[PDB]
């Protein structure tokens, strides 16, 4: 959860 | 310590409130009780905030929002409404947050002053890189007055060429008064050397400096100019004690490409080093898109190793929409989101960004710079009636897709199919799934 965040966190342009 | 400082956000939500620390942007999601509280030592000050909500306090529900490092001293005037106005306006607030069901404000604004550029890179998501008609910096100022009050987290300079803008140093002036996170992102070919002397003393600007390769041959393919102002004024601003960044599109580099970058980001001190996916989304895009989303997540997983193995520091990321599609192994349907990153994670058009460009055009997304339909004027109409009762957030913000394999995807709720505005090109969008989906 913690790599999902920071996966999704940079799911971004 | 008599309010909250400056370098915090703080805002009412639907939930109750969301704080927020502008030096690493780490988030504490707010009960109703914390939120009301620290929305009265906003508008009022901590002594009658707290007289307030005396009860509270002795029944020990404030113990974490009266220990939290946010406070502070400021300038500003406190609200000449009673207190007990300001609760009322509190509670309509969140109630109407509720109704509309959307984030209060975005914490993204990225304006484009000019969109003229003095360069024609090939991967550019422009279609156009001229601009007669940009407005000065006072226009701009009444914008971001605007997005401070609403509470935005920060502000992204583009364009174009922000530093061929005529009014930049004003701009970015304006910025530092306003104390307002912000970033402005250049191919410092022709940076300005005042506007490199406001850079340099500012305590709340980032310069971003667009560079795709230290090979010489390479960038001058890809951007028209060789590397070598990029390099120059980042070795500048290290030696002069200044955090500075680099952005690169990951085009058609190589690994060795890439590391020669990464080293080069370490000598020099590099503040961040950010690989972007290649966004053909805007439809404008020249060079052919050679990498997808699951090559920048090999990429990112070669340069995390050489960084690790080579024992090296260096802040490294690689960026773009639906990036988590490349990690089918971290998906599941035992996901589960708060209120706040349901809406924040995924499209950031939806609920937390907001671009203005040029000519005062609202677009939630630079995406919606290749769609043919009306847009709201900035520079005539205020950011918040926007942000409520526009039709094209309206649209991507109730957007459903109906594919099939979707509907059981944990991440359904963040994506929906994947680019809103990539779907809506499709003959039936709701049952299209975006192809840069690596699931
Ligand atoms: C999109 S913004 C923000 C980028 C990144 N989020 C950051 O932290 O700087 C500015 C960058 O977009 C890059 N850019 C230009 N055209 C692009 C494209 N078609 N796809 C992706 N990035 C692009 C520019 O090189 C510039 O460095
Ligand atoms: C669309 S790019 C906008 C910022 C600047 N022109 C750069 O490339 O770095
Ligand atoms: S420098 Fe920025 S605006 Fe200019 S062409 Fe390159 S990517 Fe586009
Ligand atoms: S495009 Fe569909 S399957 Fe792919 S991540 Fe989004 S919702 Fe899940
Ligand atoms: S609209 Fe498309 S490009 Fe823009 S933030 Fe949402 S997913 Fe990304």
């Amino acid at each position: 959860s913690k790599e999902l965040e920071k996966v999704l966190e940079s799911s971004a342009m | 310590m008599r309010t909250i400082s400056e370098d915090i956000l703080f805002r009412l939500e639907k939930f109750g409130g969301i704080l927020i620390n502008k030096t690493n942007f780490e988030r504490i999601e707010l009960d109703e009780t914390e939120a009301f509280f620290l929305y009265l030592v906003q508008n009022h000050g901590i002594e009658i905030a707290t007289s307030f909500f005396k009860k509270e306090i002795e029944m020990g529900k404030l113990e974490r929002a009266l220990s939290l490092n946010i406070y502070s001293d400021n300038n500003i005037e406190d609200s000449l409404n009673n207190p007990y106005e300001t609760l009322q306006n509190a509670r309509k607030h969140v109630a109407k947050l509720k109704k509309h069901n959307i984030l209060s404000f975005p914490l993204e604004l990225v304006i484009y002053p000019s969109m003229y550029c003095d360069l024609k890179c090939g991967f550019c998501f422009l279609a156009n890189r001229e601009d007669r008609n940009a407005k000065p910096a006072k226009d701009w100022e009444r914008i971001l007055r605007q997005a401070k009050d609403n509470g935005v987290l920060s502000v992204s300079i583009l364009g174009g060429e922000p530093t061929r803008y005529f009014d930049i140093d004003n701009l970015l002036i304006a910025c530092e008064e306003l104390k307002i996170k912000t970033t402005i992102t250049t191919n410092a070919q022709l940076i300005k050397k005042s506007t490199v002397e406001i850079l340099a003393k500012s305590k709340y600007i980032t310069p971003v400096l667009s560079l795709q390769t230290l090979d010489s041959k390479l960038n001058f393919e890809l951007m028209g100019v060789r590397p070598d102002r990029q390099i120059k004024l980042a070795k500048y601003f290290n030696e002069v004690g200044k955090k500075c960044r680099i952005n690169a599109v990951y085009t058609k580099q190589s690994y060795e490409q890439i590391i020669e970058l990464v080293d080069f980001c370490i000598e020099n001190k590099i503040d961040r080093f950010s690989v972007a996916n290649y966004s053909e989304v805007t439809g404008y895009t020249k060079i052919k898109k050679k990498y997808d989303l699951a090559d920048l997540r090999r990429l990112n997983e070669y340069v995390t190793d050489y960084i690790t193995q080579r024992e090296a520091n260096l802040n490294f990321a690689t960026e773009g929409c639906h990036l988590f599609t490349a990690y089918p192994e971290l998906i599941n349907n035992s996901i589960e989101f708060s209120e706040f990153d349901e809406m924040y994670y995924g499209c950031r058009a939806k609920y937390t960004k907001m671009e203005i460009m040029s000519n005062g055009d609202i677009l939630p997304c630079i995406a919606f710079l290749g769609v043919n339909q009306t847009k709201q004027n900035a520079f005539e109409k205020d950011l918040l009636d926007v942000w409520y009762d526009d039709p094209l957030y309206g649209g991507i913000r109730s957007f459903r897709t109906k594919n099939s394999k979707c509907l059981s995807c944990g991440l359904l709720k963040i994506c929906e199919g994947g680019c809103y505005v990539n779907l809506i090109k499709e003959k039936s969008p709701e049952y299209f799934r975006d192809s840069v989906c690596q699931l």
